[PDB]
RNA sequence: UGAGUAACGCUUGGGAGUGAGAAUCUCCCAAACCGAUUGACUAAGGUUUCCUGGACCAGGGUCGUCCUUCCAGGGUUAGUCUGGACCUAAGCUGAGGCUGAAAAGCGUAGGCGAUGGACAACAGGUUAAUAUUCCUGUACUUACAGUUAGACUGAUGGAGUG
RNA sequence: GGGUAGGUGGUAAGAACCUCAGAUCCGGAGAUUUCCGAAUGGAGCAAUCCGGUAGUUGGAAACAGCUAUCAUUAAUUGAUGAAUAAAUAGUCAAUUAAAGCAAUACGUGGUGAAGUGAAACAUCUCAGUAGCCACAGGAAAAGAAAACGAAUGUGAUUCCGUGUGUAGUGGCGAGCGAAAGCGGAACAGGCCAAACUUAUCAUUAGAUAGGGGUUGUAGGGCUUGCAAUGUGGACUUGAAAACGAUAGAAGAAGCUGUUGGAAAGCAGCGCGCAAAAGGGUGAUAGCCCCGUAUUUGAAAUUGUUUUCAUACCUAGCGAGAUCCCUGAGUAGCUCGGAAAACGUUAUUUUGAGUGAAUCUGCCCAGACCAUUGGGUAAGCCUAAAUACUAAUUAGUGACCGAUA
């Protein structure tokens, strides 16, 4: 599914407002972007990750 | 136990037939009737047939037998007694045997 | 909804924070967790009234109690003549099960409640099966004999031990009483009545 | 072996047509689960004399008793035609 | 009641029962089959009884057939007219194997 | 009520017999239609409707002693026939795996899937009902073991044929 | 175990047996339990077909009986091992769990309409309802203040009444509608991370296993003393006792006459009652029968409570130092949505982006600032009152009585 692989944060349902507040469900996806990381050895194995986990991973030295 | 047993003398206390003394002869507790043997002779009119090696002769006439009768409409009759008399019975349990005995009410006789 | 495998991922960051927060280090606290909850208290500064609250949870354990009973108690108590503080020390010592203590045939208040709920208990005007009635000072309380037949008879001994409020013959199971239990049979475990004015304030 | 494929024995026109002229043969009914070999088998541990083969009978269920207030299916049977040799010829009652 | 007679005996000689009495419960249901069964309610006994050896034979951890497969007799007396028939029987498809094969070589040798 | 009205959905005569009762049932003699078919063998489907005896509640567009109706009993025999234990086509399923809020969709290796390919039995007779199946006669094929003689045996793979 | 003198289930007579060495029957505990079905050796058109492996018995072998085992995924362990040395991917084996179903009922979460109303309709309502899906449990959810809120105030959560159809929110239209406070049901608060310290990992530990700690009238750690050996739990094993549940035992009291096929009706004279509930008995029976009130009883299984011991947790008040720790892609902010009564806004939540501070600190009291005051976010667990009845036992009905 179009989700994370650390977490288990996924996609964002809600309302498409327009002027005249016509409703239409609208879905917002997360920034699901590749990412390679160091563990087990430093072994990289590519896994989808959200940016936001991206980020955590690059301040907590995970990501080097 | 059971107030009316196999064997041991009745009589009944309504109907048409009244102070009938039998021997009961069979108790189907289910359907709480009782064979007692000279009462309530009822003649089933027995037809003919003569399918089977004894039914290919199968005499049957005028056969008076017996027909059942509630036990509620039965009640024990009295022997050890000089002057017997209908009455109700106990369940008391003799410390001899250890087994349970009837016993009338009215006076002191064993079942 | 795959192989989530918690070691793929867990190790994955070893630290982070789903990692931390789950952290399989997770003990059992299963003894903390009860023990000391059990029941606390101690006096503060900014209230006062901390002396209060302890002394009302020792005077509920000492019988049994349940807070909302003891506010019924107290409201029924309060209405009446005057300065009743002769009255509720008696309501409090009138329950069936706490005279069924004091009466001897018990070892613990609360085994004598078992009792009483297991239909031993045989009154005057009545009998009884709820260890609740609020019974009348000058009352009698003819035990079973069916409980003597079961001798365990280790209790008649405890009857006569007894305490001065309570008169009742050992071995012929008879209780009664006068001169309802003055504060020297009601030890210092409990013996202050400004408990009496915090329920005031919690209960009109 | 443990000898419950051998039911019962049948005795119609047809059986009494074979079991006549010198080759005997014997139709019983047997579980609908065996096979001819243990068919075979049971033959010999509780007859004694090895068949020279044997034919199988599937007879479907069908209604039976139909228009009655309670209408019923038929049961379901295997047959087994044994044959003997030449000369032979065992009781099947009586051992 | 019949549970303690069966209790009382060996486990090798119940396995004896259960072969007698599966041998006679095979009787039983031929002859009822023929109409030669005076007494029809011996099916049940036998199958009673034989429901009984079960349950005795089940308490301990064995079975009714490894356990006589293990050690068993062997058959006896239909052994005479079985051999007669089949030695006739392989002597006629020798005649005629035999006649065969010549009837066709001294065709081909012509 | 319409109303005992419309309708009763392509096929004749007679003799003898049964029976309480016969245009309608049985037998016989004709007669009239089918005859690239209303004839015969089977696939699919139907599921006992097949044979014998009995019955005439109901069903049969009339009648009925009669029926594909009902009751009781019986009937379907395979190493070679039709299909599995052999093989694949369209297609289906499909561990891993990919994709997707969830349910799920797609899909690899494998596995199914005939309407196709490979594979050894023909003639006659027999019962009321089965027959390349039972019987008679004459054959063939594939496995296993022993034995004789000869020969070095050669596939889960390659190639040819199919 | 109870309990007897009958029994072989109903349409059901007969034939033939069983049963007083205690049958049938009732209760507790077990045995057997074909095939399909989550189906799980492989397949498949369900109740069918085709097997492998390891044993053992017959055969001269093929083979045939009789047993046990053989699915997938996840976790742990061990062995083997690619591209490519090492190492992994992968492969294999062993052990432990998961699959599914149903209670036409309750819970949580995700997703989520339309008929309709507004007398049309698009904002709105319907409605976060129906439906679809996932996960349970015997309840679930929630839960111990970075809170309410305006005071010399209350002090987890949940549910009921009121506050009230109030404040408010609404093409200010149709409509929607709390949060405080008050009265009640029940009541319970607990535990980690970090400091500090111990031992071990080529100790590059930044990791593992222990001691120490759990906060707001700030708490804890650092150093130094006094008082403590207790009280209590949401608590483990046992032992004992009590109250029950699953069969049962005992259980009072009436005759006569009349109409009548038949009395129990009617009449006369009686009797019993802790039993006058009910059913049957040839009409309408307290005293004909079975029962009911009442007194009782369990070999075996099981439930609740109590007693004793036993593991495992649990403890106060000072002094000095002025040092350290208190949960970060977090709280805020911007851009689109939503939750709350609110049609988006102080508070809560998040798809994208950015991004703090460290008790003289941070958040809150309906924009916002200052004063005052309240509270300690970014970690976890939590009984009770609450929701429902497919089922078991007892019972009731100004509920129905074959078109209901
Ligand atoms: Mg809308
Ligand atoms: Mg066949
Ligand atoms: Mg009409
Ligand atoms: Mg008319
Ligand atoms: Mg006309
Ligand atoms: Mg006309
Ligand atoms: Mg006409
Ligand atoms: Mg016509
Ligand atoms: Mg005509
Ligand atoms: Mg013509
Ligand atoms: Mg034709
Ligand atoms: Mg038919
Ligand atoms: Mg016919
Ligand atoms: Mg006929
Ligand atoms: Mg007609
Ligand atoms: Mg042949
Ligand atoms: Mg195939
Ligand atoms: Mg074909
Ligand atoms: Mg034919
Ligand atoms: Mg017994
Ligand atoms: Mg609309
Ligand atoms: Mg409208
Ligand atoms: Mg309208
Ligand atoms: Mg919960
Ligand atoms: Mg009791
Ligand atoms: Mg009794
Ligand atoms: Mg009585
Ligand atoms: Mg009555
Ligand atoms: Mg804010
Ligand atoms: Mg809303
Ligand atoms: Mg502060
Ligand atoms: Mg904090
Ligand atoms: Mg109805
Ligand atoms: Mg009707």
């Amino acid at each position: 599914a179009k989700k994370d692989q650390l977490t288990l944060r996924g996609p964002l349902y809600g309302n498409n407002r327009s002027h005249s507040k016509t409703i239409t469900r609208r879905k917002w996806n997360v920034n699901l972007q590749p990412c390679k990381v160091k563990t087990a050895d430093g072994k990289t194995t590519r896994i989808l990750v959200s940016t936001r986990t991206l980020r955590t991973l690059k301040k907590h030295n995970r990501l080097s | 136990m059971q107030r009316i047993k196999k064997g041991d003398k009745v009589v009944v206390i309504t109907g048409k037939n009244k102070g009938g003394s039998g021997i009961v002869l069979k108790i189907m507790p289910a359907r709480q009737q009782a064979i007692v043997e000279g009462l309530n002779k009822v003649t089933r009119h027995k037809k003919k047939d003569q399918t089977t090696k004894r039914a290919a002769k199968q005499s049957t006439g005028k056969v008076q037998q017996e027909a059942p009768i509630f036990l509620s409409k039965l009640a024990l009759f009295d022997q050890k007694a000089k002057q017997q008399t209908i009455g109700k019975i106990k369940y008391v349990m003799d410390p001899k045997t250890n087994k349970k005995t009837r016993v009338f009410k009215k006076s002191n006789n064993t079942l | 909804k795959y192989t989530g495998s918690i070691f793929k991922r867990s190790r994955r960051l070893g630290f982070s924070l789903l990692e931390n927060n789950k952290e399989f280090s997770k003990g059992k606290k299963r003894k903390t967790i009860p023990g000391q909850h059990g029941n606390r208290f101690r006096s503060s500064t900014m209230s006062g009234y901390a002396q209060q609250l302890q002394e009302k949870q020792r005077m509920q354990y000492m019988y049994g109690i349940t807070d909302k009973q003891f506010r019924r108690l107290f409201r029924l108590v309060l209405k009446q003549r005057g300065n009743l503080a002769v009255n509720l020390f008696r309501v409090l010592e009138s329950r069936l099960d706490n005279i069924v203590y004091r009466m001897g045939f018990a070892p613990t208040r609360r085994s004598a409640r078992q009792l009483v709920n297991h239909g031993h208990v045989l009154l005057n005007d009545r009998t009884v099966d709820t260890p609740s009635i609020i019974l009348n000072p000058g009352d009698k309380v003819r035990l079973k004999a069916k409980t003597i037949k079961i001798p365990i008879v280790k209790a008649a001994s405890e009857s006569g031990v007894v305490s001065p409020f309570v008169e009742t013959n050992n071995k012929t199971f008879e209780g009664t009483y006068v001169r309802f239990p003055e504060r020297s049979e009601l030890p210092a475990g409990i013996n202050e009545s400004y408990v009496v004015e915090w329920y005031k304030r919690l209960v009109k | 072996d443990v000898t419950n494929v051998l039911l019962k024995p049948v005795l119609t026109e047809k059986v009494y047509f074979n079991q006549m002229g010198e080759t005997k043969k014997y139709v019983f009914v047997v579980n609908p689960k065996a096979s001819k070999t243990r068919v075979k088998l049971a033959f010999e541990l509780v007859y004694g004399i090895k068949p020279l083969k044997v034919n199988t009978l599937i007879r479907k269920p069908t209604t039976i008793r139909g228009g009655s207030r309670f209408p019923g299916l038929s049961k379901l049977e295997k047959l087994a035609v044994i044959t003997l040799p030449k000369g032979i010829a065992i009781s099947v009652t009586g051992e | 009641t019949v549970a303690k007679e069966l209790r009382q005996k060996s486990s090798e000689e119940l396995v004896k029962l259960v072969i007698k009495l599966k041998g006679e419960l095979l009787e039983y249901r031929f002859k009822l089959a023929h109409g030669e069964l005076d007494k029809p309610h011996l099916i049940n006994q036998t199958r009673r009884l034989l429901a009984t050896i079960l349950t005795i034979l089940t308490e301990r951890k064995l079975n009714w057939q490894e356990e006589q497969a293990k050690y068993k007799l062997l058959t006896k007396k239909t052994n005479e007219a079985a051999v007669n028939a089949w030695k006739q029987h392989l002597e006629a498809n020798k005649a005629k194997l035999l006649k065969s094969r010549a009837k066709r070589e001294d065709a081909s040798k012509k």
